[PDB]
């Protein structure tokens, strides 16, 4: 702490210092203007900024990953219900997260990296989807996982 | 984790006062470009809600003070989305606790400094009539 000058100052100094490095990497926020008479989109824009829709998300991915409970195996005579729960769940995200793109902005979802790292895992989550359809492997398993 | 870790404080800018301030600047800001006219500094600052509410008749010589504030930061020149947010950092603290030496002494000369400039401009604005 010495070493970098803070063990002179005071608390309420480091408090501000901290206040300042912190401000000063933030950044304004990514959502643009909900438009008016579009009640097909303004709808679903109000729908996905709503936090009852946040934390119903939160739920699911809570749920979902609690699906891994038991380890997945291609001998398990239970992993079959695991597969189907967990491909449910990965529908219910890719439609939420195309809801979302076509609420907000087709690129203008892009913007936040939140995003961007959901629509990856949607991605993962669809090509492991068809994947289990055609391959239906432990291999699929485990990327599933 | 004293860096980033956040807590609703007393006498400290918030996480919440950044959140609802980076929602009153999009409400304000149109295409996000950054940059906003002395107009727009002024609507922004009469929208602020919040633990940054400024009452009128409470405030409105700090109101007066903050927005020349910003019209001389940059000559008239548009902030950059900063310079309203350190105003407010700063407006928001206790200054004389906070700043270091050579800082709290640099940022009073400035404030009094504006302080006496809004003085004297409402002065030749009430006498000029």
């Amino acid at each position: 702490n010495e070493n970098k000058g803070t063990a002179l100052l005071t608390v309420d100094q480091r408090r501000w210092e901290d206040l300042k490095s912190r401000l000063k990497i933030a950044q304004p926020l990514h959502l643009p203007p909900r438009p008016d008479n579009d009640g097909f989109r303004a709808k679903m824009y109000d729908i996905t900024q709503h936090p009852f829709f946040k934390r119903t998300i939160a739920l699911l991915v809570l749920a979902q990953s609690v699906l891994l409970s038991v380890k997945w195996d291609v001998e398990d005579p239970v992993t079959v219900p695991l597969a189907t729960m967990s491909v449910v769940f990965t529908f219910i995200f890719v439609l939420e997260v195309t809801m979302k793109i076509i609420a907000m902005s087709p690129a203008g979802f892009w913007q936040s990296r939140r995003n961007r790292y959901d629509l990856l895992v949607t991605s993962l989550g669809v090509v492991w989807v068809v994947l289990h359809f055609a391959l239906l492997n432990a291999y699929t398993y485990m990327m599933g996982a | 984790f004293s860096l980033f870790y956040s807590t609703e404080e007393d006498q400290l800018l918030s996480y919440n006062d950044l959140r609802h301030f980076q929602i009153i600047w999009n409400m304000v800001d149109d295409k996000r470009e950054g940059v906003i006219p002395t107009f727009r500094v002024k609507f922004l600052l009469r929208l602020l809600r919040g633990r940054l509410e400024v009452d009128l008749d409470k405030d409105k010589l700090l109101f007066k003070h903050m927005c020349y504030e910003m019209e001389r930061l940059h000559n008239g020149g548009d902030v950059t989305f900063h310079d309203v947010l350190s105003m407010l950092s700063y407006r928001s603290v206790d200054i004389r606790k906070s700043l270091q030496l050579e800082e709290l002494l640099a940022r009073e000369q400035l404030e009094y400094t504006i302080e006496e400039e809004v003085a004297k401009q409402t002065i030749r604005m009430w006498l000029k009539k």
